[PDB]
């Protein structure tokens, strides 16, 4: 017989049984081969969807800039993605914006960010993402990245004082007048150096973008690869980003700066308020929008120019610390990969190629290669494509959301002219209503009309529609009901890993906030526990102590058993059952346990005189690989160890310096002698401690404070 | 900045200007309505494309095994396990080989067989390994059974001198994968994963919290249930073996990088019986599928080689991968005769990534578990009434065909479909699946769009239905799960007509 | 005695390193902050793998030797190897094991009593599931979806900067400014926590941080079934979601819960005080404001920093703030019910109609709050446009209608002219006219037949086939035989919004804050309560009631 599980869809409803669709419970996909093809195919498709022959010779590149919005090069094919942006109407749909919502709207969202920003500390821009070290010419962790940055700067030109976010920006730009540039670049000999640099390799590895080969993206074939900005570009884009997370947070039709759960409820009213804002003639329908290469058709020229309009007003000294943002990306290079192998019909010799030294082969490439390949020579450098054109993904989703609501924010006085909904980055929901069926077609019709005209391109192959009842948004589907699904949180519920007490808490707490927000029913909660469990006790290597199996850590708990009267109340780490449930979710093992457990044993594995939601009686650090420290990479650390054996210094003289940012007009040094003076009195004076030594430490203190001074 | 500027206006002063003095008046309308003219927009229809060609499949030879693992086919070799002895897990083997495993060699001349001489080689060695110490000792032959290569590289910097003078035959050139066609033994595979086996419980299941009478009762009771349904099928012990012995690979990777180790491939399983007599005890035990060869190499993925005992004859259009021998002959019995004995034989590619979403095979359970758990919780939430137990034996949910007529089970038998199928999504998980399934859902949605009579459309089917068969390559799932999407568009445009049959 | 010295020698050391030497010395201290930022633990890619990995091999995890040294044996009891002298840090390598020994048979006594009240948060949230009853049963529940109400509540709960000056003081005296404000006024608190703390050195990072973490309600936007105490918060999830449901909860509540009630009620009376003289209501409030002292189950405290830093936003309490400089907006107050603005915008316009008016002609759309009943309303060109209702109880919905039709103001609302005149016209206080929607308000607030007035005012219909369930009646039910126009009821609860915003202006002279440049959000008095019950609380300073006896 012939078993088909499509064939349950057919009696029930689907969004109730969509998360059977979803293959969440497998690994994700991984790169193979080289990712310079994705990259050029892509650039390829910017420039073509950048509908406009015009080009125009850079004055500083001696390059040729393709700069291209309001000038429209039509094709046949309309429909088609298209990245030129109406300027024009795009100032249109901003004060149509503002119009609709308040009048000193831009005004006041420009006024949080720049407090927000004027405030903030440079130490801060050390959180995010990885990014684009151009010191090595490597990707790196931000922190380490900046801290090479700022380094160089130090030893280029000297210590920088700035302390903020301005003072690193206008370093930032005083870098680039700078003729030269000094690097910490390593070189081994058969060690650490001094390398030189001119303002223009400088300026073009600024500029400088990198590729990453997609991990962790999930529901595709083909790889849309990620790209991860440079050190100097960042603030910039982290000023604006903000900007535009301010612009966003007052947004009802705004689902991006608003997640998770509350989003659901975003949609809910939202829905009713529409349900009610109906006539008995007026006729709604809704429908499913996703878009495609919605970063390669929006332009920072276009973005420019709108942070030039939302700036208008504001302020002279902050505008102009909007519109440095975009024209980094109006001017941006984008680093183009591996490279290319070349093989002969013997498996045998293999010949690799840098990205370099494609323009030295040329015509030994295959044909596909070469078509895609011999247009960009014209926007080529050495190691690196210029493009100005094209956005690179995923840096201004809140500004991109941003536009997006603009168009849905509001027309011309039609009968059943409406349409509105929500928009996340890419993603799309549209409700349209008109008072007949045909005339909805038109509506809709003006509305993608509108969004392509500024270079929002709704996917006509991915996007659907229909009456009100269903639509799916970023993986939630509705109905009546609302979405029922686990799929989205599968891999964060086992093990986090950072030290068992914590790792379990943490799960129980997972588990929990998943019960109540993603809607699984209990049962579900109460297996999901009981695996979490499982492999817990698996990844830690524990196992219960009426369990038979042996091992390492269970050969003691065969001495250990006899001894303890409560065994029930053991803790998991030591060989406990499970006591915990679904009602004592909330609750941490140890304290659910704590009651119960025997008094030798409950003194005697808390103790703080030890060896040893968060629970504190086991907490350890897992050591680093060998890895990073065999590589040039240790050499770069030396530097970073000299921060640490300092800052453990400064923790071991002030006690509260990780807890309270310290704070007060001295130098790290001054602070530390005076107060290991005022430690050393303290314990001289009254405590049991010997003059002649406090003598001895004052000596050692002032004989610091010689080779201090001589620096 | 000055030459970063849209507009004809060079300076930015004046893109300044005419962003700061602008006041946009209504002629975005007649702009709209030119692009509009411009846009030929598709104003589609659902009832005029309803069809959607029903789908397309790839024609070609029939797909093979992807599984690094076999399942229907694979056999046992029961061992009554020791606490002390098992614990090792290592250890497994060099017990086993004092039973009869020992015994078994295969002939130099083997049916459907790509590189005979290897393996067969290769087995001895394991043999002779397994003797001493689970570890393979060669420095030359790891390196060839790596290869079945490397490529030696040039400089670019002398090549300068070659390609004036072409040597060697200098060229450029990339691969793509070949398509196949859909699968038949797939069905029957499932048709095997859903059954029980006579070995009760695989997956090593913790055990349960006390309990309040309120809540815990019920999710310990339908948690005890579920489990209690789902360890005893085939499906399971599949999960169980894969758990255990990627587990034991994920280990070997610390313990011997850079090293030729011999893991098996075991699962551990207690049989239960319920005859109502006093038995010895239920029999507390573990079993062997066959031996599996390490060998690091490239960080980034292990090259892993399979040996699998088997009672089943080998079919070539679905082997094509699995090189197979003539073991011998294996004694099989019940009670109220001896068959031969097949070797299958494979290499293949595991990704550390791969062996920790494998080893983490458990999860699967879950995601069956929400999905069945909704379903009564809906139900009985109509009636205010616990209809837990009431619908999963008396709700009917549509299982397959026989004889040309619709088949439904109910939902605790029809639970075991949809485990099947997320151990499935969690084995058969390639990038072609996961563009598949995340274009799948408009077929869906426009589906039920259909079904409560929403009058839906889609833009460009043609598009979409391309981006479908794009991702369509050599994935017996993916392929099986379309096929089976065509039959469901079917029966489902058989009961209400939105759609079209061939 | 040389943990002093070496720390010194290892400073001499480091300032030797010239390096090292310039950056220690160059700008503030606050640098450290960014030090620390310098440094990752390590990459964190793979996390679970990661782990798996880690604790596979048999040696891997850094410990602490010298106190292992002190108390116990590092050699094991089955000869598996524990210890070696190999090593860069001072912490060197051992098993994993050899944790689980020393819990067992390491020597230790008497540490019960200390770690519970460092974790009073969490093991009182344990100690509050032991008093509790129970029952089992399903129903298709509908959830308010929507509530940005306080979970885990602690008593003297405080904001992120002053509960930080807390840490530092309770921390250690060593290294902590002399912060006055908190200090001076919220000592009390300041002494027990510091004396149960202090003089045991124990765990001092840890303690910090699961304090910082005690005096924190996580008001998260969650989804509620109408228990909406904080305390049935924490634990909602056994409690329910959209298909389960359990009982007998209610009572076992912390003492925060009425304690803020209380408060209210305080705020109510600080008001009236100010309402009662109108020769200036800025200049007297404050000081009624700033003299009284609450007192808390445990400690003194003062109003002025309970009313400026209180989650919960009433009608009075809103108004106890306007005098204050505490920014609390997103809250629209009137009369009983409470509002929020989500659509449009529009400005206050005069127009005399036959019974001066302000009216509004915004096409807005907002949100209706009252006492278990919730709705959704819309007005354009001062006559509600689009209206429908989730309430629970048939009496609540019918106010929500009559309330929101206040404040939407028809002409319908001149043509009832029963008395008003008379007494509502003219409020008696200094011979001051009180606002008019609030007069209509009183005279439906006075009566049983002035709600069924306006009620009746509004079009009444036979509804149609297609709104059975929708349709309401006079009475509140869902019969749908005689409705009423321009409504429709919802089988089910309505989404509250949110808005993560902070607004504040001053007061007019009557009681009523112009916030936003407009807004009318104070309802000068929302609740004529002539009533004076106190316990344990404090006035001061001519209050304007008898308690002082010469």
């Amino acid at each position: 017989m012939e078993i088909n599980p499509y064939l349950m869809f057919l009696n029930n409803d689907v969004t109730s049984l969509i998360s059977t669709t979803y293959p969440y419970t497998g690994p994700p996909p991984m790169s193979h081969g080289s990712s310079t093809k994705y990259t050029l195919e892509t650039i390829k498709r910017t420039y073509d969807y950048s509908r406009t022959s015009v080009e125009k010779t850079s004055k500083v590149f001696n390059i040729p800039r393709r700069k291209f919005c309001n000038c429209l090069e039509d094709k046949d094919e309309l429909v088609k993605p298209t990245g030129n942006v109406d300027i024009s109407s795009l100032l249109g749909l901003a004060e149509m914006m503002e119009k609709r919502m308040g009048e000193g709207f831009f005004k006041h969202c420009v006024m949080e960010a720049e407090t927000e920003i004027l405030k903030m500390h440079f130490s801060r821009l050390t959180e995010g993402r990885q990014t684009y070290d151009w010191t090595s010419e490597r990707n790196m962790p931000a922190a380490t990245a900046l801290q090479l940055t700022v380094d160089a700067i130090k030893e280029t030109e000297g210590p920088f004082k700035g302390t903020t976010m301005l003072e690193y920006c206008n370093k930032m730009i005083e870098m680039l007048d700078w003729k030269e540039i000094k690097f910490k670049k390593v070189k081994t000999v058969v060690v650490m150096g001094i390398d030189s640099i001119k303002h223009d390799e400088f300026l073009i590895r600024a500029l400088t973008i990198n590729t990453m080969a997609k991990d962790g993206e999930r529901g595709k074939l083909q790889r849309r690869a990620i790209a991860t900005p440079g050190m100097i570009v960042r603030p910039f884009s982290k000023i604006v980003e903000t900007v535009a997370q301010k612009i966003c947070e007052k947004l009802k039709e705004s689902g991006l700066p608003v997640g998770g759960n509350e989003k659901k409820a975003k949609l809910k009213t939202t829905v009713t308020s529409l349900n009610a804002r109906m006539n008995s003639d007026q006729f709604a329908v809704n429908i499913t929008g996703d878009n495609s290469k919605w970063n390669e058709c929006q332009q920072p020229e276009a973005y420019l120019a709108l942070l030039a309009y939302i700036t208008k007003d504001s302020s002279d000294l902050m505008k102009d610390l909007c519109s440095v943002a975009p024209v980094l990306f109006c001017n941006k290079f984008v680093k183009l990969g591996q490279g290319i192998r070349l093989s002969n019909k013997r498996k045998t010799k293999e010949v690799i190629i840098k990205a370099e030294k494609m323009g030295k082969y040329k015509n030994l490439m295959r044909e596909e290669y070469k078509n895609l390949f011999e247009p960009l020579e014209k926007y080529i450098q050495k190691d690196v494509c210029f493009l100005p054109g094209g956005m690179l993904m995923g840096m201004f989703n809140m500004l991109s959301t941003v536009l997006g609501v603009s168009t849905l924010c509001y027309e011309l006085k039609a009968k059943g002219c409406f349409w509105t909904g929500l928009q996340s980055s890419d993603d799309f929901v549209l409700f349209a209503v008109a008072s007949n069926w045909s005339n909805i077609h038109w509506t809709i019709r003006r509305f993608n009309a509108v969004c392509k005209l500024i270079g929002i391109n709704m996917s006509l192959e991915k996007s659907y529609g229909s009456l009100p009842e269903l639509f799916e948004f970023t993986s939630m589907f509705f109905d009546g009901e609302f979405v029922s699904n686990l799929a989205m949180e599968l891999p964060a519920f086992t093990t986090a890993g950072v030290n068992e007490g914590v790792d379990f808490t943490a799960a129980m707490s997972i588990i929990k906030t998943n019960m109540i927000n993603n809607s699984l029913s209990p049962s579900t909660a109460l297996m999901a526990l009981r695996i979490c469990l499982q492999e817990f006790r698996a990844t830690y290597r524990v196992h219960p102590w009426d369990s038979r199996v042996k091992g390492g850590r269970m050969k003691i708990i065969n001495e250990f058993i006899k001894t303890i009267e409560n065994k029930d109340g053991l803790l998991i780490a030591d060989g406990g059952k499970l006591m915990n449930n679904i009602s004592t979710l909330h609750i941490p093992e140890e304290v659910l346990k704590f009651e119960k457990m025997d008094e030798q044993y409950r003194n005697r594995v808390f103790n703080p005189k030890n060896p040893f939601a968060v629970v504190s009686t086991h907490s350890f650090r897992t050591r680093a690989n060998r890895t990073l420290l065999n590589t040039d990479m240790r050499a770069m650390m030396a530097e970073e160890k000299r921060y640490q054996m300092v800052c453990d210094m400064f923790k071991s003289v002030f006690e509260s310096a990780d807890i309270n940012p310290p704070i007060g007009a001295m130098s790290i040094g001054e602070a530390i002698e005076e107060k290991l003076l005022e430690r050393a009195k303290m314990k001289r004076d009254i405590g049991a401690i010997e003059d002649s030594e406090y003598e001895e430490i004052k000596d050692i203190i002032r004989d610091a404070k010689k080779a201090r001074l001589e620096s | 900045r000055d030459e970063s500027v849209p507009l004809p206006f060079q300076t930015y002063e004046q893109m300044k200007d005419y962003c700061e003095k602008f006041k946009g008046n209504p002629r975005e309308l007649a702009s709209k309505v030119s692009q509009m003219q411009s846009n030929i927009k598709l104003p589609i229809k659902h009832y005029e494309q309803n069809k959607f060609r029903q789908i397309r499949l790839p024609k070609g030879p029939m797909a093979p095994y992807t599984h690094k693992f076999l399942m229907e086919e694979a056999w046992m070799f029961t061992k009554i396990s020791d606490p002390e002895r098992s614990r090792a897990g290592e250890i497994l083997i060099d017990f086993f080989k004092k039973g009869n495993l020992s015994a078994i060699r295969p002939k130099d001349k083997p049916l459907q067989g790509k590189y005979p001489i290897h393996y067969k080689n290769l087995w001895n060695q394991i043999k002779a390994a397994i003797a001493d110490r689970t570890m393979v000792i060669n420095e030359n032959d790891h390196s060839e059974f790596l290869g079945g290569r490397a490529s030696k590289k040039i400089p670019e910097i002398s090549l300068t001198q070659d390609v004036i003078t072409t040597e060697g035959l200098k060229q450029s050139e990339n691969k793509l994968p070949e398509p196949r066609s859909f699968p038949r033994w797939f069905n029957a595979e499932w048709m095997w994963a859903i059954k029980d086996s006579d070995l009760t419980g695989w997956v090593p299941m913790a055990e349960y919290p006390p309990a309040d009478n309120e809540l815990e009762d019920y999710a310990e009771h339908l948690n005890k249930t579920m489990e209690g349904v789902l360890q005893g099928t085939n499906c399971a012990r599949e999960m169980g073996k894969c758990i255990l012995t990627v587990g034991a690979l994920m280990t070997e990777c610390r313990l011997f990088p850079g090293k030729i180790k011999v893991v098996p491939i075991y699962a551990r399983s207690k049989e239960r019986k319920s005859m109502q007599e006093g038995l010895p005890v239920p029999s507390e035990m573990d079993c062997l599928f066959g031996i599996c060869v390490k060998s690091k190499s490239h960080d980034g993925m292990y090259t892993i080689i399979t040996f699998e005992f088997s009672i089943r004859e080998p079919n070539l259009e679905k082997h094509q991968k699995y090189t197979v021998f003539e073991a011998g002959h294996t004694t099989v019995r019940m009670k109220k005769r001896e068959v031969p004995l097949y070797l299958y034989c494979r290499t293949t590619a595991l990704s550390k990534i791969k062996n920790d979403w494998l080893s983490k095979a458990r999860r699967c359970f879950i995601t069956t578990m929400d999905t069945v758990e909704t379903i009564c919780l809906r139900e009985s939430a109509k009636a205010e009434e616990n209809l837990v137990e009431k619908t999963l034996n008396e709700k009917q949910m549509w299982i397959g065909k026989k004889n040309g007529e619709l088949i439904a089970q109910p939902l605790r038998e029809a639970l075991r479909v949809q485990l099947v199928q997320q151990f499935y999504f969690c084995i058969y998980n390639d990038s072609q699946l996961e563009g598949f399934c995340n274009e799948q859902k408009k077929i869906l949605m426009a589906l039920e769009g259909d079904k409560k009579n929403k009058s839906s459309f889609g833009f460009n089917p043609e598009g979409l239905l391309e981006k479908i068969e794009e991702c369509l390559i050599n994935n017996p799932m993916c392929l099986f799960m379309a096929q089976r999407l065509n039959e469901l568009v079917i029966e489902a445009s058989k009961r209400g007509a939105k759609f079209f049959k061939t | 005695m040389s943990l002093l010295l070496t720390i010194a020698k290892e400073y001499k050391r480091l300032c030797q390193d010239a390096k090292a030497a310039q950056m220690m010395t160059v700008g503030t201290v606050s640098n450290y902050t960014t030090f620390k930022k310098w440094t990752t633990s390590r990459k964190e890619k793979n996390p679970s793998l990661r782990m798996r990995w880690a604790m596979s091999s048999k040696f891997p995890i850094i410990a602490n030797k010298r106190m292992l040294e002190e108390a116990q044996i590092p050699k094991e009891h089955n000869n598996v190897a524990l210890w070696e002298d190999t090593e860069k840090r001072d912490h060197v390598l051992a098993s994993a094991s050899c944790i689980n020994y020393w819990n067992f048979c390491g020597p230790c006594v008497n540490n019960s009593e200390v770690i519970k009240e460092v974790y009073k948060s969490r093991f009182g949230r344990l100690e509050r599931r032991k008093e509790i009853m129970w029952k089992e049963l399903r129903f298709t529940l509908v959830d308010r979806q929507r509530r940005r109400v306080d979970t885990q509540p602690v008593e003297q709960r405080l904001r992120t900067g002053e509960i930080k000056d807390l840490q530092m003081w309770t921390l250690f005296e060593d290294e902590a400014p002399l912060a006055s404000k908190f200090i001076l006024d919220n000592y009390g608190l300041v002494k027990e926590m510091r004396s149960k703390f202090a003089n045991k050195p124990l765990n001092k990072e840890v303690v910090a941080h699961m304090l910082e973490k005690q005096f924190n309600p996580e008001s998260r936007f969650l989804p509620v079934f109408g228990a909406i105490r904080p305390e049935r918060m924490e634990l909602i999830h056994a409690l329910g979601g959209e298909t389960w449901i359990q009982e007998a909860n209610t009572a076992g509540i912390s003492n925060v819960d009425q304690r803020k009630n209380d408060i209210r009620a305080v705020c109510r009376k600080v008001c009236l005080a100010a309402n009662a003289s109108i020769m200036n209501a800025k200049s007297k409030l404050v000081e009624y404001i700033k003299s009284t002292s609450m007192r808390i189950g445990e400690t003194e405290r003062k109003l002025e920093e309970l009313i400026l830093e209180t989650d919960d936003v009433s009608p009075e309490v809103t108004l106890c703030k306007s005098a204050l400089g505490g920014q609390l907006g997103k809250t629209l107050s009137f009369g009983p019910m409470l509002l929020k603005k989500i659509s449009g915008s529009g400005v206050k316009v005069k127009d005399t109609v036959y019974i001066q008016f302000e009216y509004w002609s915004e096409q807005e759309e907002f949100y209706g709050e009252y006492k278990s009943a919730t709705a959704l309303f819309s007005r354009k060109e001062r006559s509600l446009e689009w209206i429908t209702i989730g309430g629970g109880i048939n009496e609540d919905r019918k106010r929500l209608l009559a309330m929101c039709m206040i404040f939407c103001r028809d002409g319908d609302y001149f043509k009832d002219a029963p008395a008003t005149i008379t007494m509502a016209d003219l409020s008696t206080k200094l011979g001051r006219e009180i606002p008019y929607q609030y007069v209509m308000m009183n005279w439906i607030q006075k009566s049983e037949d002035n709600l069924e007035a306006l009620l009746y005012s509004r079009g009444i219909v036979e509804t149609n086939p297609g709104k059975m369930g929708s349709s309401m009646g006079i009475d509140g039910s869902k019969r749908a035989i005689k409705s009423l126009r321009a409504v429709t009821i919802q089988s089910g609860k309505i989404d509250m919004p949110e808005s993560k915003e902070k607004i504040h202006l001053e007061l007019s002279d009557n009681l009523e804050a112009f916030d936003s440049s407009g807004r009318i959000v104070a309802t000068i008095l929302d609740l004529p309560s002539d009533k004076k019950v106190t316990f344990q609380d404090v006035s001061f300073q001519h209050p304007d009631l008898a308690v002082l006896r010469d």
